């Protein structure tokens, strides 16, 4: 049934684009670049921007069971497609590390946390997701679907577990322990502020730096999983999955940006 | 008489208000604060 | 107490170097524009080098560009000047200027003593007209100066200075921005032009105001002073 | 004085675009004055540091380090020379701007009041009057530094202050609802102005020199002669309610430029108490206000550590 | 034209610079106040610093440094000065334990509990110090002790009945001080025994500051 399929593609793309729309709002309005963390969030809300970008060829494409487009252009939107995946991933790892130095090391944190050195950082994950991200380019082929084409299946495997290190793997392991150790010396803090009895505020921030990374596990993992499914299937998996994938990132204004009284103030 | 004291004003506001940039309209150029 | 003495005396011969020295008291050193400024003996001024507040903008006349090299020490107040590869047209006094740059300052205020050097043997052309004015004092004196392009800016000011050097001593500024004059000077000097002319006019002189006249302009790199008028009694 | 005045009426709209905008501080604005050449103004704020602003080209002249981080008021002389910065400590340390060195050196500290200082306001390179919160002024020196006339008629804090065309008589007005004219050659008021009801907060000159206005935290403005003393006219509107942090004139005296603490100025009719504009864009509370001598562009203070020029 | 512009470019981008590092060393100090009234004990918070207008106190503890402001004599309304300090750190309190029994020398009908507990409502609920922490301490234990064993402790409070220990009162009146603050959704009350024994209590306050801080940073992230 592809009726509640395509149903929940337009809910993904509307959802998302009234989220985003308010996120660049609430940002270029009221924050206008404060520091370095505002800087961040307006990465990731153009860079969901950029995500869909991409989000109206692949619900029409995924009705038409492969890519009538041509080839040309499928190389350049599956490019920007890998692009702005990295850079959301990219986005949220030093983030999490910009939190953590921030909280745990504040006189350190004074002279990274600049706005200087947050545009600075800010493109520079960008040519870096462009170094992961440019392999897509030397294997970039149409053969009607348009999907990567390798010439050894060794080669298609070192390749999909090189980006599940680099692009999930490694940055989940990050964002999990940038957290668990904000909350850990946060718990340190009350036990020596006489404070023994867990507060309401620490709740709050235990219950968010655990929502961020649970959903981003259940959101990316399926996605994930799947494609190691097409490495060696059923004609349904791949559809929802990327559907709640492509809900990650349109969940993620309302996610971040709305649960904190720092942008809806 | 404070009636008349208040109209004094009048030869103060209406006979400076040729200089005044704020309430008569003047031209971008001719003010230093250009863009 | 203002002062800028500097070290380094002693005649350098062709195919080394000098690296003279100057010091500065009296004032912080950290927030004002060093200039170099040359004299040969009875010849023009010529600025040299010019570096800024934290070592920032560093420029150099393309008669010293590439040969010469500054370097100031704001914890020493002390202003290095390494010279390689002289030559005799290098024999001058070597003026250090000091000066700070904002609206109603007074540019090139204090000058140093110097280090007269000896050598074992476009840009805007300030023109004066006249190197010598005889004149006893009895009567006003006014001299002028012209300019190779027109000093007349868009915010309003006109960025004109004019310099005496008494025989012995280093020269000192009198009129910055063609109008308004230095701390510690009389209201005598009088600075008047428009564009190119100018016009310095001197009310009553005194034994202070016998000297050798500059009109230096500050709108392009290298700066380029005046003539000279030197004045007899 | 509606019944005058048929003649005139609220010019439209009055809209002051935004031309300059003065970045660099970090805490929060609470002072600021001009001058007759209209480029050079001086800030002060919470984070101990006064900045002399070029008004044409939004650049910093000097940056002088204050001792005290609780500044509340400063003032720029008419010469240029010399600037003042009262707070908390009752330290008026009025700096020298033009000196032989590059730093800004102190010229002389005040530390003879012993309320807080709320405003301190220039006549001349001997003479400044300076305001504390002890519910008294006092006219001081700089070259010995002491209390030539100290004038103790108010039961309430004084708050602001503000120089006739001449210099030779001022009004002040205070916590309690209480404003004095105040002479300097005798050194005593000559009739109070009592027509509020709360704190007046900021008092400001006519140009004419025969009126003034007061700017109180009751949500309205009045404005006050010199002669016979009785209100004119009142700036009140349910439109309004919150206080008032800054009370200013024009050149010509019409617009009046009302700095209310509601994140936006106010640009009232002098003459008929019309809201004839409405300046918007400051992020917070405004706490100084002040218009130009040569008229062209109002600088308005909030505490966003941001400093908008109106033009 | 760029002839000396630049240069006056220059030197405003050199003190922008300048000005730059002041804030930041500014705000990685901790910056304090203290309030109380007449007879406040705040000769005990000034003393284990290491060192008209306002007296103000440097002290660096613990690789910190702190700023203390102390108000001491102002004869002025606060309602005009009190809106300056908004950005602190955590408002430092200091109220007297033997305050109870002792009425104010002004009028002879008001107590000096009474009277201070008016001030911590005044000081807490305003629209500036709603995020400010504030750490409130029981000066003269050891004088509070000494008297509860000789008065009903009721003279304050009339409508209490309970024990004249130290050890309950103490207890006691801090959830009564925890009683009058409205902001408890946003601001933190700390309470601590300082007197000249069992002395050094600057590390309750310094894990105090270091949670305010951290709070502030969590701002700075955008977590709350
Ligand atoms: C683990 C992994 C597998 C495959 C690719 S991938 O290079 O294959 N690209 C992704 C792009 C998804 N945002 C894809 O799964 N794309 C679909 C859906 C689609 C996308 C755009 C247009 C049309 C359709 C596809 N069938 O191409 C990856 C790319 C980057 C990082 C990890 C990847």
């Amino acid at each position: 049934g592809m009726v509640a399929i395509q149903c929940i593609y337009a809910l993904v793309c509307l959802v998302g684009l009234v989220g985003n729309a308010l996120v660049i709002f609430v940002i270029l309005r009221y924050a206008k670049m404060k520091t370095a963390t505002n800087i961040y969030l307006l990465n990731l809300a153009v860079a969901d921007e950029l995500f869909m970008l991409s989000v109206p060829f692949v619900a029409s494409s995924a009705a038409l069971r492969h890519w009538p487009f041509g080839s040309v252009l499928c190389r350049a939107v599956l490019s920007v497609d890998g692009l702005n995946m990295f850079t959301s991933v990219f986005c949220l790892t030093v983030l999490s590390v910009d939190r953590y130095v921030a909280v745990v090391h504040p006189l350190r944190a004074a002279t990274y946390r600049r706005p200087s050195v947050a545009k600075l950082i800010n493109l520079g994950v960008w040519l870096a997701s462009l170094l992961v991200t440019l392999p897509i380019a030397i294997f970039a082929d149409t053969r009607p679907a348009c999907n990567l084409q390798w010439p050894h299946p060794a080669w298609s495997a070192v390749f999909v577990v090189y980006t599940f290190l680099l692009g999930f793997l490694l940055p989940v392991l990050a964002i999990g322990l940038c957290y668990l150790l904000i909350v850990g010396k946060m718990r340190a803090v009350a036990l020596r502020a006489g404070w023994q009895q867990r507060r309401r505020s620490e709740k709050k921030i235990t219950r968010l730096v655990l929502m961020f990374v649970v959903v981003f596990v259940l959101c990316w993992m399926p996605f994930y999983v799947v494609q190691l499914l097409n490495l060696f299937l059923d004609a349904t998996v791949n559809h929802v999955s990327l559907i709640l994938s492509y809900a990650n990132s349109c969940a993620n204004p309302i996610l971040y940006g709305f649960l904190s009284d720092n942008f809806r103030r | 008489k404070v009636s008349k004291a208040a109209a004094d004003l009048m030869a103060y506001c209406e006979a400076h208000a040729k200089e005044d940039p704020l309430l008569t309209p003047v031209p971008a150029s001719e003010n230093p604060f250009r863009e | 107490d203002v002062q800028l003495v500097e070290s380094g005396g002693g005649l350098v011969q062709p195919g080394g170097s000098r690296k003279l020295s100057c010091s500065a008291s009296g004032f912080a050193f950290s927030s004002f524009g060093m200039h170099w400024v040359r004299q040969a003996p009875e010849k023009g001024l010529e600025w040299v080098a010019y570096i800024s507040s934290g070592s920032g903008t560093i420029y150099y006349a393309d008669t010293v560009k590439g040969r010469f090299t500054i370097s100031r020490d704001d914890p020493k107040n002390t202003l290095f000047l390494q010279m390689t590869s002289l030559r005799s047209e290098d024999t001058a006094m070597y003026y250090c200027v000091r000066s700070i740059y904002y609206y109603g300052s007074s540019p090139f205020d204090f000058w140093g003593q110097g280090t007269t050097l000896t050598v074992s043997s476009s840009d805007i052309v300030m023109t004066q007209a006249t190197s010598s004015v005889p004149v006893t004092p009895g009567e006003s004196v006014s001299i002028s100066c012209r300019s190779s392009k027109s000093l007349l800016h868009s915010n309003g000011n006109t960025y004109l200075y004019w310099f005496l050097q008494r025989p012995g001593q280093s020269p000192q500024l009198l009129i910055y921005r063609m109008s308004n004059l230095a701390s510690g000077v009389p209201d005598r000097f009088s600075g008047s032009g428009s564009g190119t002319a100018f016009t310095l006019t001197i009310s009553r002189l005194e034994a202070e105001d016998v000297g050798v006249y500059y009109c230096m302009q500050h709108l392009e790199y290298p700066l380029t002073f005046g003539a000279g008028t030197k004045l007899e009694l | 004085l509606s019944q005058i005045t048929n003649n005139i009426d609220p010019v439209g709209r009055i809209q002051m675009r935004t031309r300059r905008t003065l970045r660099g501080h970090l805490a929060k604005i609470y002072a600021m004055h001009w001058g007759t050449d209209s480029r050079l103004l001086v800030s002060a704020s919470q984070d101990g540091k006064l900045i002399i602003w070029d008004s044409y080209t939004t650049n910093k002249v000097h940056a002088i380090p204050l001792r005290s981080s609780w500044v509340m008021t400063c003032a720029y002389a008419p010469s240029g020379n010399y600037v003042a910065c009262g707070g908390l400590d009752n330290i008026c340390s009025i700096y020298n701007l033009k000196t032989r060195e590059g730093n800004v050196r102190v010229s002389r500290e005040l530390a003879g009041h012993t309320g807080y200082l709320s405003c301190c306001r220039f006549l001349d390179d001997n003479q400044i009057v300076t305001s504390s919160g002890d519910t008294t002024c006092a006219l001081w020196d700089i070259e010995t530094g002491q209390q030539t006339t100290t004038f103790t008629g108010h039961t309430g804090d004084v708050m602001s202050l503000s120089l006739a065309p001449d210099t030779r008589l001022f009004v002040s007005g205070a916590c309690d609802a209480s404003a004095k004219l105040w002479d300097v050659r005798e050194g005593m008021c000559r009739q109070t102005f009592t027509g509020h009801e709360s704190d007046i907060n900021a008092i400001c000159f006519f140009p004419n020199g025969n009126a003034f206005a007061t700017g109180s935290d009751d949500a309205t403005c009045r404005l006050f002669d010199l002669r016979a003393d009785q209100e004119l006219m009142t700036y009140s509107h349910d439109n309004i309610i919150c206080g008032i942090t800054s009370v200013s004139f024009s050149k010509s005296g019409r617009l009046l430029l009302a700095g209310y603490d509601d994140f936006n100025c106010n640009v009232w009719d002098a003459l008929k108490a019309d809201r004839a504009g409405v300046l918007a864009g400051h992020d917070n509370r405004v706490s100084c206000l002040g218009v130009t001598d040569d008229g062209m562009a109002v600088a308005t203070g909030s505490w966003d550590s941001f400093l908008k020029i109106w033009n | 034209l760029s002839a000396e512009d630049k240069a006056a470019v220059e030197r405003s981008k050199m003190i922008d610079r300048n000005l730059r590092e002041d804030g930041e060393k500014a705000a990685r100090e901790v910056k304090l106040l203290l309030l109380g009234a007449g007879e406040s004990g705040k000769c005990t918070i000034v003393k284990q610093m290491k060192i008209t207008g306002i007296v103000e106190t440097h002290f660096t503890f613990k690789d910190l440094h702190f700023k203390m402001f102390d108000v001491t004599a102002q004869r002025s309304e606060r309602k005009k000065w009190i809106h300056c300090f908004e950005g602190v750190t955590a408002i430092i309190f200091c109220v007297a334990l033997s305050d109870y029994d002792l009425v104010l020398a002004e009028d002879e009908e008001m107590n000096r509990m009474h009277a201070s507990m008016k001030l911590f409502d005044s000081i807490c609920n305003n629209k500036w110090f709603t995020d400010t922490s504030i750490i409130l301490f029981l000066n003269k234990k050891d004088l509070f002790e000494e008297k509860i064993k000789k008065s009903p402790l009721t003279i304050c409070y009339p409508e209490y009945a309970g024990s004249n220990t130290y050890e309950e009162a103490a207890a006691y009146i801090q959830c009564q001080f925890e009683d009058l603050n409205k902001r408890k959704d946003t601001k933190e009350i700390y309470t601590h025994f300082t007197c000249s024994t069992d002395t050094k209590n600057v590390q309750f306050v310094f894990d105090a500051v270091t949670d305010v801080i951290i709070k502030n940073n969590l701002k700075d992230c955008g977590l709350f």
